[PDB]
């Protein structure tokens, strides 16, 4: 996260740290005791599918305390339409081998209904993005969980307020813009998969997922997030389905 | 199947504020949203077939805030158009004033200007133009005796003028509301003429 | 009546009580600027005579327009919009705290996410679990 602050311990309780072979991979969001939502591009170069770990209650990567819980990832589910190395359909649904225990430090983020998300949550101006990703583009990562407040834009406004500099892939109906074009505040590489959480009438909900991070806070560009409301039905169906032998499952979308 | 609204215009006087736009809808309805640059969007005039939307209740919550509105076109992301920014306190037209009364005390005349009601409310009652603007609002009096060639002018920080007149002569008056700190739209239309 | 024309010039007799045209008022005022000042408000007419303010609203005349002051439950240029007829899920979530369900014929109904139940007021939600989703326990949930 560039331009953010440290999330005070326990104040982003749904944040997940994904590790592969003990190394920091991506972010994620706990939506219940068993399921975690992350980004599909996070798993592009994974070879050791049995070495995936999700960590809940993490705050400081340099110190272990009694609040951290670890679980093996039993299944990564990605939409079939997703094409590795690209931006569209950047969502993954993870099944934990054993459930986490909900504590003052480990709490899931509400996955909302599609309609509430489309006509109500979409019009809440600011939402929070978080992670242990780079503190500057190409810079070093954060040791403590960082958080940043970002304003949402409708894609028409986003394209009219952007400059077609560097990599400018299309912003589809499965994406949404949020942030600033003045190069001061954005989510970066390492924050991918983390939540974009929206506060409404006393409760927080999952609205977006941090997508590709490389090139973050480029002047003339906004942040682009996976539009979670488009995948509600898909996520709810897969959450009701039984496990498959392999870790990776490319499930049909829609 | 739909067309994006165009020529979005603010029509505002004494804080009665209406957004207007083209064109008339054929097999399409409209929805308006309004916001401050950091607040959430509020929906108004839901699935309307009118080409106007009264946004008075939203803009009177803070008349010094800057607002942005947008008009959505749905068939009977959607097509939408942004309005120009609007700051009520700086852009609302000053309504036409009315002379409430005039009284003579020999060689002096008191001219009282009626309190101009605005659409701004403060618990049960409507605030006047002076309640909202205070020190920023002045009234100007244009007066003249019927036998002279030119007119004279008096200015007030309240709603009353106390002027010197000539003995045994009939004078005619007209008042204008002014916000001197403005460069654009700084005056109301003149009140109807009143003579003794 | 020609015998009424014997009477000398008067703004009250000729223009207030009777009507009067631009030349009649110009003969009284003499100056152009003075007559124009009177005529702009005089020839404008009362836009409020058609009683355009509905639902008990109050009309205030302007130059070639008017303003309606509505009672608290109404809005619109002419106070035509009843604020009570706006209880739909797209209007501030129907007053619901969490979910809103639009119902044709009957009114809308509020609902809650799992781990919450609907309160008596029909719009608020209360947690039915120790750790409901989307609440931060260290800030007293
Ligand atoms: C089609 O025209 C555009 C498209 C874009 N597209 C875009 N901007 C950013 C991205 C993106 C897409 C997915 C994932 C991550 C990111 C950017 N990124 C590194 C982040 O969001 C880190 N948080 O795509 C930008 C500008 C234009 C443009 C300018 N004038 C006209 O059109
Ligand atoms: C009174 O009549 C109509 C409303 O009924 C309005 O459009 C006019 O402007 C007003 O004079
Ligand atoms: C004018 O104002 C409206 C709001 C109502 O109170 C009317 O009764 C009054 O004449
Ligand atoms: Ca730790
Ligand atoms: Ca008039
Ligand atoms: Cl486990
Ligand atoms: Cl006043
Ligand atoms: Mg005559």
């Amino acid at each position: 996260i560039v331009g953010g602050k440290v999330c005070p311990k326990g104040e982003c309780p749904w944040q997940v740290l994904l590790l592969v072979n003990g190394a920091q991979l991506c972010g994620g969001t706990l939506i219940n005791t068993i399921w975690v939502v992350s980004a599909a591009h996070c798993f592009d170069k994974i070879k050791n599918w049995r070495n995936l770990i999700a960590v809940l209650g993490e705050h400081d990567l340099s110190e272990h305390d009694g609040d951290e819980q670890s679980r093996r990832v039993a299944q990564v589910i990605i939409p079939s339409t997703y094409v590795p190395g690209t931006t569209n359909h950047d969502i993954a649904l993870l099944r934990l081998h054993q459930p986490v225990v909900l504590t003052d430090h480990v709490v899931p983020l509400c996955l909302p209904e599609r309609t509430f998300s489309e006509r109500t949550l979409a019009f809440v101006r600011f939402s929070l993005v978080s992670g242990w990703g780079q503190l500057l583009d190409r810079g070093a990562t954060a040791l403590e969980l960082m958080v940043l407040n970002v304003p949402r834009l409708m894609t028409q406004d986003c394209l009219q307020q952007s400059r077609k500099v560097g990599d400018s892939p299309n912003i589809t109906e499965y994406m949404f813009c949020a942030g600033y074009s003045d190069g001061s505040k954005d989510s970066c590489k390492g924050d991918s998969g983390g939540p974009h959480a929206t506060h409404y009438r006393g409760t927080w909900y999952l609205t977006g997922i941090v997508s590709w991070g490389q090139g973050c806070a480029t002047v003339g560009h906004f942040g682009v997030y996976t539009r979670v409301s488009q995948y509600i039905e898909w996520l709810q169906k897969l959450m009701r389905s039984e496990p498959r032998p392999g870790v990776l499952l490319r499930a049909p979308f829609p | 199947n739909t067309v994006a609204a165009y020529n979005l215009t603010w029509k505002s006087t004494n804080f009665k504020t209406i957004l207007e736009w083209e064109p008339k809808p054929v097999n399409q309805v409209y929805t308006v949203q309004i916001s401050t640059k950091s607040g959430d969007w509020k929906s108004k005039c839901f699935y309307t077939t009118d080409t106007e939307c009264d946004l008075t209740d939203e803009i009177v919550k803070d008349v010094k805030q800057t607002y942005l509105a947008r008009v959505f076109s749905y068939p009977a992301e959607p097509l939408y158009e942004n309005s120009p920014e609007f700051t009520p306190y700086l852009e609302t037209n000053l309504g036409q004033p009315t002379i409430q009364s005039f009284e003579q005390v020999g060689t002096k005349v008191n001219v009282t200007v009626e309190d101009e009601r605005t659409l701004v409310r403060r618990n049960n009652t409507f605030l006047s133009l002076r309640d909202v603007f205070g020190k920023d609002l002045i009234y100007t009096l244009y007066y003249w005796k019927s036998s002279s060639s030119g007119k004279k002018t008096a200015k007030t920080n309240t709603n009353e003028f106390l002027i010197d007149v000539d003995k045994g002569e009939n004078y005619c008056f007209s008042v204008q509301a002014v916000i001197p700190s403005r460069t654009v739209n700084r005056k109301s239309t003149d009140s109807p003429v009143e003579c003794m | 009546a020609f015998l009424e024309e014997l009477r000398p010039g008067s703004l009250e007799r000729e223009c207030k009580e009777e009507q009067c045209s631009f030349e009649e008022a110009r003969e009284i005022f003499k100056d152009a600027e003075r007559t124009k000042l009177f005529w702009i408000s005089y020839s404008d007419g009362d836009q409020c005579a058609s009683s355009p303010c509905q639902n008990g609203g109050s009309c205030k005349d302007q130059l070639q327009s008017y303003i309606c002051f509505c009672l608290p439950a109404f809005e619109g240029r002419n106070c035509e919009t009843h604020k009570d007829d706006q209880l739909i899920c797209v209007n501030e979530n129907g007053g619901c705290e969490q979910y809103c369900s639009d119902h044709t014929g009957t009114k809308r109904s509020c609902r809650c996410h799992e781990g919450y139940s609907l309160l008596a007021d029909g719009v608020s939600c209360t947690p039915t679990v120790e750790y409901p989703c989307g609440k931060i326990p260290i800030l007293e949930k």
